[PDB]
C-alpha cells in the first residue's frame, strides 16, 4: 500500500459510518493508480453458409 | 491526505491503528529531520551523528 | 415537489383510494387530453393530480359526475 | 415387531441414525428407509428387490 | 380472463385430444443437415415449423400463404413459437401404472382397491396372478395365485377362471369396480356393529368412495394407456458455439421410453417366449416410471456425466423449480446495482443517482422525449444521439428524471423498510449516495455494501411509490410506534458536544437578548459553546384548540442550547433542548415533535438536526488518542490482592479442607470481585475532572475525555468496551462452555501475550460461527410465520363485537416492567372505562386511545382496561379495523385492505438475529390479599389457608405496585385492611420438607393404624422419641395395605371433634413415606406438622412456542370441578377420580406416582386448578380456559424472550399469529346442522353455519376450539396452488387431482403465481368489483 | 451495472443474469413480501409480468413508453404457461376455467 497522512476527526459527515475522505492531491500524485491488462479474443469459425 | 472517523475505534476494539499512527508520525519526523539536514548541505559528520 | 402526501390522504380519506383516483386523473391529463385545474410548475401529471386532490378540486365523485356530463354531451 | 421398536425410538427422539435403522430393520433397504421417513403414519407403520435385472435372473 | 383453475385426471381421449400427432421414432435431428426428423421427438409435422412462416422444404416460405399445409412436408406455415405450445402422444403397447398414484404414501391405487401395496407391486412385476371376478367357482376376488397355484387351479376348471398378471390385471380390477354399490355396502356395514377402528375405517372408506364418485374421475384412468409428450421448445436441443450441443434430460427419458415401447411392439409379433415379453413389460414400466419421476421407485437412472437425470416431477418441486425459482421471484428489466456512499447534503426524500446508470435505466423515456421535442426524426436517430451522448441528451435526461421515484433495495430485505422510493439527483461518479438517516432502516454501512435500484414504469406504480413507499412517509417503525429516522452516531456526538455545559468558560455570566446574539457571540469568538448565560427565550404553547400562544422569559442556559433552539419548530417547549441531549433525548425530541405537530414539521426538523449535528461535530474536532485510555492507578494492587487470595485458597485446598468443586467457585468469585473493583476504579477515574473556577476553588465536573464522551452520548461504545480498553479484558470461556479460572488481566492499551491472545481467538471463532447460525435460523422462522398468516387482510370497519382482552400492566414479582400505556396505546376500548371511584364513564367506548387518552388514564391512575383484540373478532375471512387498532406506521386507525399478516410475520422475524423463601416489600403502602382463606394460628397471627394467595401493595393512590406469590400456610405479620410501613416482612415460611399441616387442636389418636401393616418401628435415637414412619404400599404387608393412616381429633370428654363449620369428619389420610413424629394421645396445636414428608431461551424458545409443542412434564390441570377421589391403585400409574357435586364422573386418569401431587384426596378442586406442578401446556389452557387465556399465555411468554434482549414489538403482531393458530374447531354435538359428530371444520364455517340456522327455526351445533402450530396450521390451505408452493408438490397435486379440486384465486400467494393484482392493497378495490360483477 | 432491456433466456423468457450478460436484478420472495406489506399491487404486478417474462406484454410496454403513454396491459407470465404444460405432461388435466 501507501503511507498516507491521516487525521482522526469527523469532518462534516463525509466519513459517517465507514466512509473515507480523501484529498485531491492523493489523486494528482497518482498514488493509488493501478494498471489492469485484459484479453479479448475474436474466433472465426466455418459456418454452414 | 485522509480523514478517518474516531467513532470507529471504540466499538471495534482495534487500537493498534492508533499506535501505528503515532509511530508513523515519529518515523516521518525523523525522516523530515534528515531531509532538512540534507537540503542545507551539511557535512557528513553531523548527518552521521544524528 | 410534494415531498409528503398527507393533506391529499385527509381529503380522500384512504391511502389506496387516493392512489387509484390520482392515477385515473393523471391518465386523463396525460394521454386523454385535458387541462389542469391548477397552474403547473413543470410538474408531472402525477404531481399535478396529487395537488388537485389536495386542493379539493378533484375526487372520485367529481370525476364520475364529469364523465357522465361529458358522455351526455357526446350523445 | 423389529420395525415397531425402531418407530418407538424415533418417536421418542424424533430422529434416527443410519446405523440404528439398518440394524433394527439394496433396493429393499432403500424402500424401508423411505417408508420409515414417512412418519418423519398408519399405512407406513403397517408397512421383492424391485430390480428388473434381479427378477430376470430369478 | 379465467378467474379459476381446475385440476383432475386425464382420460386417454383427453390426452389424444391435446396432441397434434404421435411420436413413433426416437430420432431427434439429422446429424448432417440438422433438420428435424420425421415422426421423431423434434418433428415439424407434429410440433410446427422451425422458423417463422416457412415450410420445412421451402416451397411455401412467405406470409402471403399462411395456414396452408405443404403437401411435400406436411408442415403448417405459421409462427415458430407454436413449437412452444403443441404436445404429442405415445400409445404404449401395454398399460402402465402411474407412479404418483401407486407409490404415494396413501397409495391411492391400493386404498381404492383395498389391497396391500406389496400385493400390487408383486402383481405389477409379474410375480403372481390375480383373479378378476372369478365367479361362482370357489374363487375370491383379488386373490393371489402364484404360478404353480394358478397352473393347478386352471386344471379341473373348464371355465375361463379370469386370472391375469401385470398392470392389465390392475386395470381390469379398477374398470370392473363399482363405486355406488360398494358405498351402499359400506353404509350397511357402518349401520351395524361398530368397533374402535371398524367404524372409523368404514367411514373413511365410504367418504373417499363418495369423494371419488363426486370428482367425476374414473378409477381406470390411474393406469396409463397413452403418454403425453412435452412441446419441443421446453426441452430444447440447442447448438452451442462450435460443433457441440446441449440437451435437456427429458430427451433421453423419452428416447428410452420410445425405444422400449417399439421393441415390445416388435417382440409381440415374433411370438416370443413369455419370459422375454414379461421382461420387456417390466422394463417399459421402469422406463415410464423413470420418466414421470426418477429416483423414487428403485435407483435413479443416470447419464453420461454420471448424475441422476431430471424428470418431469423434478422440474416442478424443490427450491429450484418453476413454483419457487421463477414464479415467486425472477430477474427484472430496468434495474441496476452499485456501491453506496454517504452524500450528507441530501434531503430525506431524495438520493444520488449516477448519470451513467440514470442514462441506461431511462432509455425509452429519453427516446420518447427526443422524438417528441423534434431533436430526432426517428427512433434510430434518437438511439444514435444517446449513444454519442450529445449535449441535448443530458438536458432531456434531466427533464425525464424530474419527478420520477426510484426504488432502492438492499439484499437482506428483513422488513418492508428494506425497499424505499427516493427522488433521484443526477451525480458524477459510479456510486449511489444514500441519505444518512435512512441507513438504520436498511441496516446499511458504507464499508463496501451494495444496493439495487428499480424504476417504476406505469402511472399507478409511480403514484404508489410516491404515496406509499416514499422515504418521508416511513419515519415510524411498523413493529412499534417509535421513529426509525433517529440520528445515529456523529449527529449525536455533535449535538451532545454543542449542548454540554462547562464550569468556567469564556463569556460566562453574560445576559443575551436571544438565540441570534448567542450565535453572533460564539461565531465571532467572544463566547464559548458551553458558557452558562441567561437568554431571553420566546416559546409557543398549544394551550388552546391549536392557537400557539407565546411566552417570553429569561432562561438560564448555555450558548449551545440557545443556538440549537433556532431549529426547533414552534409548538415545542424549551426544556427539550435544555439538557445534555444524549442519544435517547434526541429520539424523544423527534417523537414529541411528531405527536404534537405532525409529519412535515418532523421531516424538516430531522433534516435540520442532521445538518447541525454534522456541522458542530466537525467544529469540535473530537479525536481519539492513546492518552484517552486512562488505566487506573490501583489496578496492580487489585490484581495482586486477587492473586494472594486465590493462592491462599489453592494452598488451603492442598491441605484437604475444601472440595475442588467449591474452591473452583471461590476462585471464580475472587476474580469476578477483582474485575468489578478494577472496572469501578477505571470508571471513577475516567468520568470526572477538576477545573477552576469562578473564584479560584477546585470544582468537579463531568469529564470531556473523548472516549467517555463517545460512550456517554450513545454515539458509539459502552462501558464494556471501555472496560476492555482500559480495565482488564475479563473472564474468558472454554469450548466446553466452562469458564477458565484465571482471567485475562491485560487490556488493549497494554498488550496481550501469546496465551491470552490464544484464548481470545477461542472466543472470536465461536462468535463468528454463532452469528452465521443465528442468521440461518431467523430466516426459517420468518418464512414459516409468513406462510401461516399471509392471507389475513383488514376487510371491514367494525364487526360490532363487545368482547376483548383485559389489559393490565405486567409485573414479575417486584417492579413493573411494562406500564399500562405501552400495552393500551393505540387500541380500541371494548367497554366504558369507569373512573376508579366508580363515579362516571371516563372513556365511553370504541374510542381509539391516543396519547391524550393515555395521559388521562394515567392521571386517574386506572390499571385495567378492556381493549378489543384480533383473536376475538367476529369478521369472517379477515379482520375489522376496530378490532385491530391503529397502523403503528402511519399513526391513524388502520385502512381497509391493509395486509396485516405479512406485517406481523416480518415484525416478529426481523429482530430474530439480535436475540441470543422470604418476601420483602419495598414501598410504603397497604397489604391486600387476593384468593386466600385466613385463620388465626396458635401464636395468634394469621396463617394462609390457600394455595393461590396473592399479595398486592396498594398505595394511597389505589394502584398496584408489587405483586407477590405466597405458598400455603405462611405466618403473616400484617393482614388486609391495615396500613403498613416500608421494610416490613409481612410473610415468611419454610421452603423445605412438606407443608402438610392440620387445622384444629385437640387430642390425636392413631385411628385405623396398625403396626406392621402400614408403619415401621424407627425410634429417634438422637432425641429418644418414638416416630412411626409410614412405609410404601410395596414394602408394607397386604394385611392392612388398603388401610390408610387417619389421625382423628378428639377431646378429653371422649367425644369426636369434627371440622368446624361442617359435619365432615376430620381425618387426614397421610400418604406413603410419611414420618409420624407425635405419639397418640398428645394434643396438637393448630397447623401442627403431623408428618415431615421428604421430597429454554433465545430464538428456539420462540420457535417452539409458535409450534405449540407440549413440554416434557406438563403440569396436570383439574379436568372437572368436583371432589377428588381415587380408584384401583398401582395399575402402572396411580388412578384418580373426580366426582362433581351432582354431575356424572366419567373422568379417570392414570396419574404417574412419580409426580409429587399438591392436593389431598379430601380436598375439592374446581376445573383449571393445578394438581401436579411443572411447566404448563398450551393445549390444556385453551381447553380448560377460554381463548383469552391461551393467547395471554403466549403474548406474555414470547414477549419475555424479546424483552431480555431489549427488543420491543407490539402485542398486535403476536395476536395476529395466534388467531391463525387456533383456527380449527372440533364438533362435539351435530345438533340440527349437517355436521358429523367427530369432524374438524374451519371455525369460520361453523360459526356462520349455525348462526343463520339459529335465526331460522333450528338449533345450532356445539364445538370445541382447537390449537395448532404454525407449520400444521398452514397445511390446511384450501387452494392447491398456494399449498404446492411451500408444501410437497407431489402430495398436493396427487390428492387434488383425484378429488377433482378447483380453486378460485383468493389469496396473495396465488395471484402472484398467476400474475394478477393481489387482493390486499391497491388491488383490493379491483377484486371487490370483480366479485360484484361475477355475482351478477 | 444497469439494464433497461436486453437478451432473454431460452427455455424461460426471463432476462439473463450477471453483468457480463447484461443481466437483470433478481427480485426474490422477501422483496415480494415487502411490496405486499405496502399496498403496492401495481408495482408488484409490473415486476412479475411486464418486466420479467410476459413476452408480448413487454414489447407493448416499451412501445407505450416511447409513445409518451405510461400504461401496461399486464397479461400472463411465461413461467405459469410452462408450469401448466409440465403438469399436463403428466397424467393430470389442469385447465383454466372461465
Ligand atoms: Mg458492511
Ligand atoms: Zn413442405
Ligand atoms: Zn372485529
Amino acid at each position: 500500500g501507501q503511507n498516507m497522512r491521516v487525521a482522526f476527526m469527523p469532518w462534516n459527515g463525509y466519513n459517517f459510518e465507514d466512509s473515507i475522505l480523501v484529498s485531491e492531491r492523493v489523486v494528482q500524485e497518482d498514488r493509488f493508480t493501478t494498471i489492469h491488462i485484459q484479453e479479448l479474443a475474436c474466433v472465426s469459425r466455418d459456418t454452414k453458409l | 491526505d485522509i480523514v478517518l472517523n474516531p467513532l470507529g475505534v471504540p466499538s471495534r476494539m482495534n487500537i493498534g491503528q492508533i499506535l501505528e499512527t503515532h509511530l508513523g508520525m515519529a518515523a516521518k519526523g525523523i525522516g523530515d529531520k534528515i531531509n532538512a539536514m540534507l537540503k542545507q548541505q551539511q557535512e557528513v559528520a553531523k548527518l552521521r551523528e544524528f | 415537489a410534494r415531498v409528503t402526501v398527507q393533506d391529499a390522504v385527509e381529503k380522500i380519506g384512504n391511502r389506496f383510494d387516493l392512489v387509484l383516483v390520482a392515477a385515473r386523473r393523471a391518465r386523463q391529463m396525460q394521454v386523454g387530453g385535458k387541462d389542469p385545474l391548477v397552474p403547473e410548475e413543470n410538474d408531472k401529471t402525477t404531481v399535478i393530480a396529487l395537488r388537485e386532490i389536495e386542493e379539493g378540486l378533484i375526487n372520485n365523485q367529481i370525476l364520475d359526475v364529469r364523465e357522465r356530463q361529458e358522455q351526455q354531451e357526446q350523445e | 415387531s423389529q420395525l415397531k421398536l425402531l418407530v418407538t425410538r424415533g418417536k421418542e427422539q424424533g430422529y434416527l441414525t443410519y446405523a440404528e435403522v439398518n440394524d433394527h430393520l439394496d433396493a429393499d433397504d432403500l424402500m424401508l428407509a423411505e417408508n420409515t421417513a414417512d412418519e418423519d403414519a398408519a399405512e407406513a407403520a403397517a408397512q421383492r428387490t424391485t430390480d428388473p435385472v434381479r427378477m430376470y435372473m430369478r | 380472463e379465467f378467474d379459476a383453475i381446475k385440476i383432475a385426471l386425464a382420460s386417454p381421449d383427453m390426452i389424444r385430444s391435446w396432441s397434434f400427432g404421435e411420436v413413433k421414432k426416437p430420432e431427434t435431428i439429422n446429424y448432417r443437415t440438422f433438420k428435424p426428423e420425421r415422426d421423431g421427438l423434434f418433428c415439424a409435422r407434429i410440433f410446427g415449423p422451425v422458423k417463422d412462416y416457412e415450410c420445412l422444404c421451402g416451397k411455401y416460405k412467405r406470409l402471403k400463404h399462411r395456414g396452408v399445409i405443404c403437401e411435400k412436408c406436411g408442415v403448417e406455415v405459421t409462427q415458430t413459437k407454436v413449437r412452444r405450445e403443441r404436445m404429442g402422444h405415445i400409445e404404449l403397447a401395454s398399460p402402465t401404472a402411474h407412479i404418483w398414484f401407486l407409490k404415494s404414501l396413501p397409495s391411492r391405487i391400493g386404498l381404492l382397491l383395498d389391497m396391500p401395496l406389496r400385493d400390487i407391486e408383486r402383481v405389477l412385476y409379474f410375480e403372481s396372478y390375480v383373479v378378476i371376478e372369478g365367479g361362482m367357482t370357489n374363487l375370491e376376488r383379488q386373490q393371489i395365485l402364484t404360478e404353480e397355484q394358478y397352473l393347478d387351479a386352471l386344471e379341473e376348471f373348464g371355465d375361463e377362471f379370469d386370472a391375469k398378471m401385470g398392470a392389465e390385471a390392475i386395470q381390469a380390477l379398477l374398470k370392473s369396480m363399482d363405486l355406488e354399490q360398494e358405498c351402499e355396502q359400506l353404509r350397511e356395514e357402518l349401520n351395524e356393529t361398530n368397533s374402535e377402528t371398524k367404524r372409523k375405517k368404514l367411514t373413511k372408506r365410504i367418504k373417499l368412495l363418495e369423494a371419488f364418485v363426486q370428482s367425476g374421475n374414473k378409477p381406470e384412468w390411474m393406469i396409463l394407456t397413452v403418454l403425453p409428450v412435452l412441446p419441443p421448445d421446453l426441452r430444447p436441443l440447442v447448438p452451442l458455439d462450435g460443433g457441440r450441443f446441449a440437451t435437456s434430460d427429458l430427451n433421453d427419458l423419452y428416447r428410452r421410453v420410445i425405444n422400449r415401447n417399439n421393441r415390445l411392439k416388435r417382440l409381440l409379433d415374433l411370438a416370443a417366449p413369455d419370459i422375454i415379453v414379461r421382461n420387456e413389460k417390466r422394463m417399459l414400466q421402469e422406463a415410464v416410471d423413470a420418466l414421470l419421476d426418477n429416483g423414487r421407485r428403485g435407483r435413479a437412472i443416470t447419464g453420461s456425466n454420471k448424475r441422476p437425470l431430471k424428470s418431469l416431477a423434478d422440474m416442478i418441486k424443490g427450491k429450484q423449480g418453476r413454483f419457487r425459482q421463477n414464479l415467486l421471484g425472477k430477474r427484472v428489466d430496468y434495474s441496476g446495482r452499485s456501491v453506496i456512499t454517504v452524500g450528507p447534503y441530501l434531503r430525506l426524500h431524495q438520493c444520488g443517482l449516477p448519470k451513467k446508470m440514470a442514462l441506461e435505466l431511462f432509455k425509452p423515456f429519453i427516446y420518447g422525449k427526443l422524438e417528441l421535442r423534434g431533436l430526432a426524426t426517428t427512433i434510430k436517430a434518437a438511439k444514435k444521439m444517446v449513444e454519442r451522448e450529445e449535449a441535448v441528451v443530458w438536458d432531456i435526461l434531466d427533464e425525464v428524471i424530474r419527478e420520477h421515484p426510484v426504488l432502492l433495495n438492499r439484499a437482506p430485505t428483513l422488513h418492508r423498510l428494506g425497499i424505499q422510493a427516493f427522488e433521484p439527483v443526477l451525480i458524477e461518479g459510479k456510486a449511489i449516495q444514500l441519505h444518512p438517516l435512512v441507513c438504520a432502516a436498511y441496516n446499511a454501512d458504507f464499508d463496501g455494501d451494495q444496493m439495487a435500484v428499480h424504476v417504476p414504469l406505469t402511472l399507478e406504480a409511480q403514484l404508489e411509490a410516491r404515496a406509499l413507499m416514499m422515504s418521508t412517509n416511513n419515519i415510524l417503525s411498523p413493529a412499534n410506534g417509535e421513529p426509525i429516522i433517529v440520528p445515529s452516531q456523529d449527529v449525536v456526538l455533535g449535538l451532545y458536544y454543542m449542548t454540554r455545559d462547562c464550569v468556567n468558560a469564556k463569556g460566562e455570566g453574560m445576559v443575551l437578548t436571544g438565540p441570534k446574539e448567542a450565535e453572533r457571540l460564539y461565531r465571532s469568538g467572544l463566547a464559548s459553546l458551553h458558557a452558562r448565560v441567561k437568554v431571553r427565550i420566546t416559546e409557543y404553547e398549544k394551550d388552546a384548540n391549536g392557537e400557539l400562544v407565546a411566552k417570553t422569559s429569561l432562561k438560564d442556559t448555555t450558548v449551545g442550547r440557545a443556538i440549537l433552539w433556532m431549529i426547533v419548530p414552534k409548538g415545542l417547549p424549551y426544556s427539550i433542548v435544555n439538557q445534555a441531549l444524549g442519544k435517547k433525548a434526541i429520539s424523544k425530541m423527534l417523537n414529541t415533535c411528531y405527536r404534537i405537530l405532525g409529519l412535515k414539521p418532523t421531516v424538516i426538523f430531522a433534516d435540520q438536526i442532521m445538518y447541525t449535528g454534522f456541522a458542530y461535530a466537525a467544529r469540535s474536532g473530537a479525536s481519539v488518542g492513546i492518552d484517552d485510555m486512562v488505566i487506573p492507578e490501583k489496578k496492580h494492587e487489585i490484581i495482586s490482592e486477587a492473586e494472594a487470595e486465590v493462592a491462599e485458597i489453592q494452598e488451603q485446598f492442598q491441605s484437604g479442607l475444601v472440595t475442588a468443586g467449591e474452591r473452583y467457585n471461590k476462585v471464580i468469585d475472587i476474580w469476578a470481585a477483582a474485575n468489578d473493583r478494577v472496572s469501578k476504579a477505571m470508571m471513577d477515574n475516567l468520568q470526572t475532572e477538576t477545573v477552576i473556577n469562578r473564584d479560584g476553588q477546585e470544582e468537579k465536573q463531568v469529564s470531556f475525555n473523548s472516549i467517555y464522551m463517545m460512550a456517554d452520548s450513545g454515539a458509539r461504545g459502552s462501558a464494556a468496551q471501555i472496560r476492555q480498553l482500559a480495565g482488564m479484558r475479563g473472564l474468558m470461556a472454554k469450548p466446553d462452555g466452562s469458564i477458565i479460572e484465571t482471567p485475562i488481566t491485560a487490556n488493549f492499551r497494554e498488550g496481550l501475550n501469546v496465551l491470552q491472545y490464544f484464548i481470545s481467538t477461542h472466543g472470536a471463532r465461536k462468535g463468528l460461527a454463532d452469528t452465521a447460525l443465528k442468521t440461518a435460523n431467523s430466516g426459517y422462522l420468518t418464512r414459516r410465520l409468513v406462510d401461516v398468516a399471509q392471507d389475513l387482510v383488514v376487510t371491514e370497519d367494525d364487526c360490532g363485537t363487545h368482547e376483548g382482552i383485559m389489559m393490565t400492566p405486567v409485573i414479575e414479582g417486584g417492579d413493573v416492567k411494562e406500564p399500562l400505556r405501552d400495552r393500551v396505546l393505540g387500541r380500541v376500548t371494548a367497554e366504558d372505562v369507569l373512573k376508579p371511584g366508580t363515579a362516571d364513564i371516563l372513556v365511553p367506548r370504541n374510542t381509539l386511545l391516543h396519547e391524550q387518552w393515555c395521559d388521562l388514564l394515567e392521571e386517574n391512575s386506572v390499571d385495567a382496561v378492556k381493549v378489543r383484540s384480533v383473536v376475538s373478532c367476529d369478521t369472517d375471512f379477515g379482520v375489522c379495523a376496530h378490532c385491530y387498532g391503529r397502523d403503528l406506521a402511519r399513526g391513524h386507525i388502520i385502512n381497509k385492505g391493509e395486509a396485516i399478516g405479512v406485517i406481523a410475520a416480518q415484525s416478529i422475524g426481523e429482530p430474530g438475529t439480535q436475540l441470543t423463601s422470604s418476601i420483602q416489600v419495598k414501598n410504603k403502602g397497604s397489604i391486600k390479599l387476593s384468593n386466600v382463606k385466613s385463620v388465626v394460628n396458635s401464636s395468634g397471627k394469621l396463617v394462609i389457608t390457600s394455595r393461590n394467595t396473592e399479595l398486592k401493595l396498594i398505595d394511597e393512590f389505589g394502584r398496584t405496585k408489587e405483586s407477590y406469590k405466597v405458598p400455603y400456610g405462611a405466618v403473616l405479620a400484617k393482614g388486609d385492611g391495615e396500613q403498613v410501613a416500608g421494610g416490613e416482612t409481612v410473610a415468611n415460611w419454610d421452603p423445605h420438607t412438606m407443608p402438610v399441616i392440620t387445622e384444629v387442636s385437640g387430642f390425636v389418636r392413631f385411628t385405623d393404624m396398625i403396626d406392621g401393616q402400614t408403619i415401621t418401628r424407627q425410634t429417634d435415637e438422637l432425641t429418644g422419641l418414638s416416630s412411626l414412619v409410614v412405609l410404601d404400599s410395596a414394602e408394607r404387608t397386604a394385611g392392612g395395605k388398603d388401610l390408610r393412616p387417619a389421625l382423628k381429633i378428639v377431646d378429653a370428654q371422649g367425644n369426636d371433634v369434627l371440622i368446624p363449620g361442617t359435619d365432615m369428619p376430620a381425618q387426614y389420610f397421610l400418604p406413603g413415606k410419611a414420618i409420624v413424629q407425635l405419639e397418640d394421645g398428645v394434643q396438637i396445636s393448630s397447623g401442627d406438622t403431623l408428618a415431615r414428608i421428604p421430597q429454554t431461551g433465545g430464538l428456539p424458545r420462540v420457535a417452539d412456542l409458535f409450534e405449540a409443542r407440549r413440554p416434557k412434564e406438563p403440569a396436570i390441570l383439574a379436568e372437572i370441578s368436583g371432589i377428588v377421589s381415587f380408584g384401583k391403585e398401582t395399575k402402572g400409574k396411580r388412578r384418580l377420580v373426580i366426582t362433581p357435586v351432582d354431575g356424572s364422573d366419567p373422568y379417570e386418569e392414570m396419574i404417574p406416582k412419580w409426580r409429587q401431587l399438591n392436593v389431598f384426596e379430601g380436598e375439592r378442586v374446581e376445573r383449571g386448578d393445578v394438581i401436579s406442578d411443572g411447566p404448563e401446556a398450551p393445549h390444556d389452557i385453551l381447553r380448560l380456559r377460554g381463548v383469552h387465556a391461551v393467547t395471554r399465555y403466549i403474548v406474555n411468554e414470547v414477549q419475555d424472550v424479546y424483552r431480555l434482549q431489549g427488543v420491543k414489538i407490539n402485542d398486535k403482531h403476536i395476536e395476529v399469529i395466534v388467531r391463525q393458530m387456533l383456527r380449527k374447531a372440533t364438533i362435539v354435538n351435530a345438533g340440527s346442522s349437517d355436521f358429523l359428530e367427530g369432524e374438524q371444520v374451519e371455525y369460520s364455517r361453523v360459526k356462520i353455519a349455525n348462526r343463520e340456522l339459529e335465526a331460522n327455526g333450528k338449533v345450532g351445533a356445539t364445538y370445541s376450539r382447537d390449537l395448532l402450530g404454525i407449520t400444521k396450521a398452514s397445511l390446511a390451505t384450501e387452494s392447491f396452488i398456494s399449498a404446492a408452493s411451500f408444501q410437497e408438490t407431489t402430495r398436493v397435486l396427487t390428492e387434488a387431482a383425484v378429488a377433482g379440486k378447483r380453486d378460485e384465486l383468493r389469496g396473495l400467494k396465488e395471484n402472484v403465481i398467476v400474475g394478477r393484482l393481489i387482493p390486499a392493497g391497491t388491488g383490493y378495490a379491483y377484486h371487490q368489483d370483480r366479485m360484484r360483477r361475477r355475482a351478477a | 451495472h444497469a439494464r433497461s432491456t436486453g437478451s432473454y433466456s431460452l427455455v424461460t423468457q426471463q432476462p439473463l443474469g450477471g453483468k457480463a450478460q447484461f443481466g437483470g436484478q433478481r427480485f426474490g420472495e422477501m422483496e415480494v413480501w415487502a411490496l405486499e406489506a405496502y399496498g403496492a399491487a401495481y408495482t408488484l404486478q409490473e415486476m412479475l409480468t411486464v418486466k420479467s417474462d410476459d413476452v408480448n406484454g413487454r414489447t407493448k410496454m416499451y412501445k407505450n413508453i416511447v409513445d409518451g403513454n405510461h400504461q401496461m396491459e399486464p397479461g400472463m407470465p411465461e413461467s405459469f404457461n410452462v408450469l401448466l404444460k409440465e403438469i399436463r405432461s403428466l397424467g393430470i388435466n389442469i385447465e383454466l376455467e372461465d
